[PDB]
């Protein structure tokens, strides 16, 4: 994350980190329940073997809490096109449930319409992650948070060099250099409504981290809400809708 | 109405049968006044784990 702040204990508890074969993290995720995590389908391709870790705020340290879970079944949207990062969502089903606890809580899933009218019309959303920190935040493995305002589709579609389908939405500053960067992908983009936080996006991609004129684009969770829901009931592979 | 101040609900608002009916996320119960949501267990959803 470029120039945001860190998460105080308790502050960003629905954050999951995905680690690969050498216990290095590559993408992030959001905890939805004791069994499911949400991440960005592309992450499936940045490592060959990965696990999910929760309750951690410093990639090169163990403070306690820090649990590692294995995956059991993973649903990737079967309309994920590696070339467009369209339909960039996957839900993981773990093998052993999460013991929610200090610094480990889920994020809420809003209900479509309400989400549309209230969260998505808020002025900002907040994103978090453990990846690339190009700014002034001593150490490099801490968990950060950054508040990104929402951008309007016209100005999004007119900035990006590639397409913005209706499942992507843009957020970030236009000149300020604070943004989701490499290693935050998959990670949560959550909107706060009266002291409660619901997930509004999954970090998907960007054209560099904090490049002036570019914003970061996230998956439109509100366009996958029912998909997610079914996915949390089944235990299969890709599925659609 | 909902828009106004979102019903005055803590979370979701709906309009149905000429009334405003609010609801809560999974992990919360609608409270007595019909606007607030009460946790059900120690760790709700979307709440910083402040304390313990």
């Amino acid at each position: 994350i470029v120039g945001g702040q860190e998460c105080k204990d308790g502050e960003c508890p629905w954050q999951a980190l995905l680690i690969n074969e050498e216990n290095e993290g590559f993408c992030g995720g959001t905890i939805l329940s004791e069994f499911y995590i949400l991440t960005a389908a592309h992450c499936l391709y940045q490592a060959k073997r990965f696990k999910v870790r929760v309750g951690d705020r410093n990639t090169e340290q163990e403070e306690g809490g820090e649990a590692v879970h294995e995956v059991e079944v993973v649903i990737k949207h079967n309309r994920f096109t590696k070339e467009t990062y369209d339909f960039d969502i996957a839900v993981l089903r773990l093998k052993t449930p999460i013991t929610f606890r200090m610094n480990v809580a889920p994020a809420c899933l809003p209900e479509r319409d309400w989400a549309e009218s209230t969260l998505m019309t808020q002025k900002t959303g907040i994103v978090s992650g453990f990846g690339r920190t190009h700014e002034k935040g001593r150490q490099s493995t801490r968990l950060k948070m950054l508040e990104v305002p929402y951008v309007d589709r016209n100005s999004c579609k007119l900035s990006s060099s590639f397409i913005i389908t209706q499942n992507m939405f843009c957020a970030g500053y236009d000149t300020k250099q604070e943004d989701a960067c490499q290693g935050d992908s998959g990670g949560p983009h959550v909107t706060r409504f009266k002291d409660t936080y619901f997930v509004t996006g999954i970090v998907s991609w960007g054209e560099g981290c904090a490049r002036k004129g570019k914003y970061g684009i996230y998956t439109k969770v509100t366009a996958f809400l029912k998909w997610i829901d079914r996915s949390m009931k089944t235990r299969g592979l890709p599925k659609a809708k | 109405l909902c828009s106004l101040d979102n019903g005055d609900c803590d979370q979701f608002c709906h309009e149905e049968q000429n009334s405003v009916v609010c609801s809560c996320a999974r992990g919360y119960t609608l409270a007595d006044n019909g606007k607030a949501c009460i946790p059900t267990g120690p760790y709700p959803c979307g709440k910083q784990t402040l304390e313990r």
